[PDB]
RNA sequence: GUUUAUUAAAAACACAGCACUGUGCAAACACGAAAGUGGACGUAUACGGUGUGACGCCUGCCCGGUGCCGGAAGGUUAAUU
RNA sequence: CUUGAGUCUCGUAGAGGGGGGUAGAAUUCCAGGUGUAGCGGUGAAAUGCGUAGAGAUCUGGAGGAAUACCGGUGGCGAAGGCGGCCCCCUGGACGAAGACUGACGCUCAGGUGCGAAAGCGUGGGGAGCAAACAGGAUUAGAUACCCUGGUAGUCCACGCCGUAAACGAUGUCGACUUGGAGGUUGUGCCCUUGAGGCGUGGCUUCCGGAGCUAACGCGUUAAGUCGACCGCCUGGGGAGUAC
């Protein structure tokens, strides 16, 4: 099980899916066995530049530490989301906790 | 490359900026790049700056 | 370069004695379960020479070991093999 | 050539190049959905179009449109198709029906497949286009809601949308350039077909052609009475056209209802 | 008519050639006038004691409207990139700041390797 | 130091034009100058530190 | 391979290949006053058309004349009123 | 047997190679607001673009090439190489305590393989430079030099060719031999309080000692002082051409 510094950014007015997309993330993680220790909610912050268009943006961050063979499904997911924007998933550099 | 101010003295301060490009990355660009040259012009007039 | 679990494990299959690392019987199936590993790589990516180089120099002394093991013993030569299948 | 894993050269032994062939499609009984499919070129009457005339056909099976959804599917071994190269695939679903579909790139043991809105985005099974993503590949399209027929011309072919659109059409179709469409229609989606298929040679006169085609190539030839040019010594100055087409650009697709697309090239 | 009074300016300064087009804060244009578009032609122009009587002349075509101050766009280096500026504020101008517009790769490109005299 | 998060440790270390600082005019170990250099890269795309001042 | 049944089987047409152009489908295009049909239950790696004729190595300069491709501001311009 | 080759361990920096993503800048071409006689360009000019509205300029889309800044006198690899960023699969190299086997060893004609650019293939894409090409101008003149345009082709796989001032015009491997200012990495200890401080291994840049050197210069990275092996050289043109 590789860690990873997985950091990503929904689209402002469809920030109502927040919740349900934040929840069926770890519903899968969770669910192979995997680890996820740091993990925590950033928010609205003001963008710096029209990224697809529109300078605001929720973020959020993972730190997760599962097998590629499940955040490849996710890995594409959020292509294939679209209330979601500009999307990244750091690899290892270890597990860390606490920070912002 | 951000000025603007506030007491109407058409001061300067335009310069401040004259030092971070302006036609410094234009000589660059302006006509070609380099290629081979630089493979002798930061490691050739390198000898230019050893002291 | 290998599974840190898995290496162990073939020093455990080979070891005349526990934790010989750096010895032949082992440094064969070593630099060989790992070409056998590394084969379904380069029939992909099939051109990735500078990553083949150290997989040629590989095998390259993989042989110099077994010219060794054989230059000095058969019986062991004749028994590394009988199990590592290779000869090819 | 350019593909893996072959496509394969042909000894010179008797005047001769190049064939085709693909690993998997062992099985050449055909299913049971398929019809005779008559012959000739004619019509009611006299001729039409002239060329074309070759033995030995049947074959139709079928199918496009997958106007089954909410269900899956299973590659049951690809297939080849005749009057339509780009293979063809089984295909079964669970309740326990096959059809044929189309044959695009990565599909083989079964796979997912399942038609349907919001399903398996992925090369396999159809998804209408109002949900379809950023469609940069698509497929055999429909011109309307229910139709299903398009561009079916698998053997390489591409469509491409232009992203996630709105109005409710898009397109840029594979060659035509970009023609807008109703976006209640769907798509095969994986968008291929297979064309390792198409970068072959035939090689030798009716040999190839004849299981097909006759001999369109028919010049001037002379006998200017025949045709609009010919005769002489043995050339032919004169502005050169088929019956009066003109056929150097000039073209014509001159209206019936649509022209409801844009761009479309030039050159 | 409209009379702007927060529009914007675009001094694009070639070196055989600078041009002065006077436009409103959104980007539509308002009035012109240029270098060669001024007697002197050549490189008798170029210089900068002839590329702000060009900016002179946008005056006489931006007061037709109302312009109680305004802002500058430099995309361009040379001969009235500076000097274009000055006959600027003076001949009775206001002015926020000033905003650097010339272009700028990431190495995208081949540029010309024309010139070799 | 070796991350983005730190987004106010990295506001410093560019200019008006975005133009990331050198270890020439802040010889700062170089191997730092590195695993500092690279954060910019990675936290730039992610809407942060804005690629130039122009936009 | 084909051809002038019955004076010409050739250096003819053909031929695989090569190029051009046309054709987004109810295709272009062909028979039809028409309906309707062939292009096919094909779909731009698909079909008409036209030139050249396995293969290798090549395919220069001319847009003035004419085609056709494009522009439409101005000129002239039908029925019309 | 253990110091040579190495195996395990455990660290570590890096544009090492292949595949798949990608975001930002940037031209150009498309689409409309604006707006008017102008832009482009040379030594000047012309050719070309602009009243069928250039260029400026804005808001939008298509798309291809390349990754300023960082960048270094730097970093990597066996050479030719290689630059944003992300993800998987994968080399090599370095070091520290150790832990291991036990001369495996360094050389290699032929043998095999990698191969800047350019070019030939099949097929792809083709934003910008541009051979060839047409105008334009300069001259006696211009098949060129600058100007205006533009085909291939720079780009993609798949494959061929397999040469370059293929560079350090300086094989490889091994121990020697005065130092002096550095660069980048790795590990010991110093009130670790510290920028730093001191020993020590890989790589590296400049001076430069003896000494070698036909001079210029090489000089711890030797062109010094020795040791294994392989390559080539014997006067110029004719000629790396003919057969
Ligand atoms: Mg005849
Ligand atoms: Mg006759
Ligand atoms: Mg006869
Ligand atoms: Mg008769
Ligand atoms: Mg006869
Ligand atoms: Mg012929
Ligand atoms: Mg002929
Ligand atoms: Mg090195
Ligand atoms: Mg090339
Ligand atoms: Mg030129
Ligand atoms: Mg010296």
């Amino acid at each position: 099980m590789r860690h990873y510094e997985i950091v990503f950014m929904v689209h402002p007015d469809q920030s109502e899916q927040v919740p349900g997309m934040i929840e069926r993330y770890t519903a899968a993680i969770t669910g192979a066995e995997g680890k996820i220790h740091r993990l925590e909610d950033w928010g609205r912050r003001q963008l710096a530049y029209p990224i697809n268009k529109l300078h605001k943006a929720h973020y959020v961050l993972m730190n997760v530490e599962a097998p590629q063979e499940v955040i490849d499904e996710l890995e594409t997911t959020f292509r294939f989301n679209d209330a979601v924007i500009r999307s990244m998933v750091m690899r290892t550099k270890h597990a860390v906790t606490e920070a912002s | 490359i951000k000025v603007r101010e506030n007491e109407p003295f058409d001061v300067a301060l335009r310069r401040f900026k004259r030092s971070c490009e302006k036609a410094g990355v234009l000589a660059e660009v302006r006509r070609r790049e380099f290629y081979e040259k630089p493979t002798t012009e930061r490691k050739r007039a390198k000898a230019s700056a050893v002291k | 370069s290998l599974s840190t679990e898995a290496t162990a494990k073939i020093v455990s299959e080979f070891g005349r004695d526990a934790n010989d690392t750096g010895s032949t019987e082992v440094q064969v199936a070593l630099l060989t379960a790992q070409i056998n590993h590394l084969q379904g790589h380069f029939a992909e990516h099939k051109k990735d020479h500078h990553s083949r180089r150290g997989l040629l120099r590989m095998v390259s002394q993989r042989r110099k070991l077994l010219d060794y093991l054989k230059r000095k013993d058969v019986a062991r030569y004749t028994r590394l093999i009988e199990r590592l299948g290779l000869r090819r | 050539v350019k593909c893996k894993p072959t496509s394969p050269g042909r000894r010179h032994v008797v005047k001769v190049v190049n064939p085709e062939l693909h690993k998997g499609k062992p099985f050449a009984p055909l299913l049971e959905k398929n019809s005779k499919s008559g012959g000739r070129n004619n019509n009611g009457r006299i001729t039409t179009r002239h060329i074309g005339g070759g033995h030995k056909q049947a074959y139709r099976i079928v199918d496009f449109k997958r106007n089954k959804d909410g269900i899956p599917a299973v590659v049951e071994r690809l297939e080849y198709d005749p009057n339509r190269s780009a293979n063809i695939a089984l295909v079964l679903y669970k309740d326990g029906e096959r059809r044929y579909i189309l044959a695009p790139k990565g599909l083989k043991a079964g796979d997912q497949i399942q038609s349907g809105v919001d399903a398996a985005i992925k090369p396999g099974n159809t998804l209408p286009m109002r949900n379809i993503p950023v469609g940069s590949t698509v497929h055999n399209v429909e011109m309307k809601p229910g139709k299903g027929g398009q561009l079916a011309r698998s053997a390489g072919t591409y469509v491409q949308i232009v992203a996630r659109d709105g109005a409710y059409v898009t397109l840029r179709l594979r060659s035509g350039e970009m023609r807008k469409v109703e976006a209640d229609c769907r798509a095969t989606l994986g968008e291929v077909g297979n064309a390792e298929h198409m970068l072959r040679v035939l090689g030798k006169a009716g040999a190839a052609r004849w299981r097909g085609v006759r001999p369109t190539v028919r010049g001037t030839a002379m006998n200017p009475v025949d045709h609009p040019h010919g005769g002489g010594e043995g050339r032919n100055f004169g502005k050169h056209p088929v019956t009066p087409w003109g056929v150097q650009t000039k073209g014509k697709k001159t209206r019936s209802n649509k022209r409801t697309d844009k761009f479309i090239v030039r050159r | 008519r409209k009379q702007v009074s927060d529009g914007v300016a675009h001094i694009h300064a070639s070196f055989n050639n600078t041009i002065v087009t006077i436009t409103d804060r959104q980007g539509n244009a308002l009035g012109w006038a240029t270098a060669g578009g001024s007697g002197f032609r050549g490189s008798r122009k170029s210089t900068p004691f002839a590329a702000q009587v060009a900016a002179e002349r946008c005056a006489d075509a931006v007061k037709e409207y109302g312009i109680k101050n305004l802002e500058v766009m430099v995309k361009g280096p040379g001969p009235g990139r500076e000097s274009t500026i000055r006959a600027l504020n003076a001949a009775g101008f206001r002015i926020t700041n000033i905003t650097d517009v010339t272009p700028i790769p990431h190495n995208g490109c081949r540029p010309p390797k024309k010139r070799r005299v | 130091e070796i991350d983005y998060k730190d987004i106010a440790t990295l506001k410093n270390y560019i200019t008006e034009s975005g133009k990331i600082v050198p270890s020439r005019i802040t010889g700062t170990r170089a191997k730092y100058q590195r695993q500092l250099a690279r954060a910019i890269k990675r936290a730039r795309y992610l809407s942060l530190l804005p690629y130039t001042d122009r936009h």
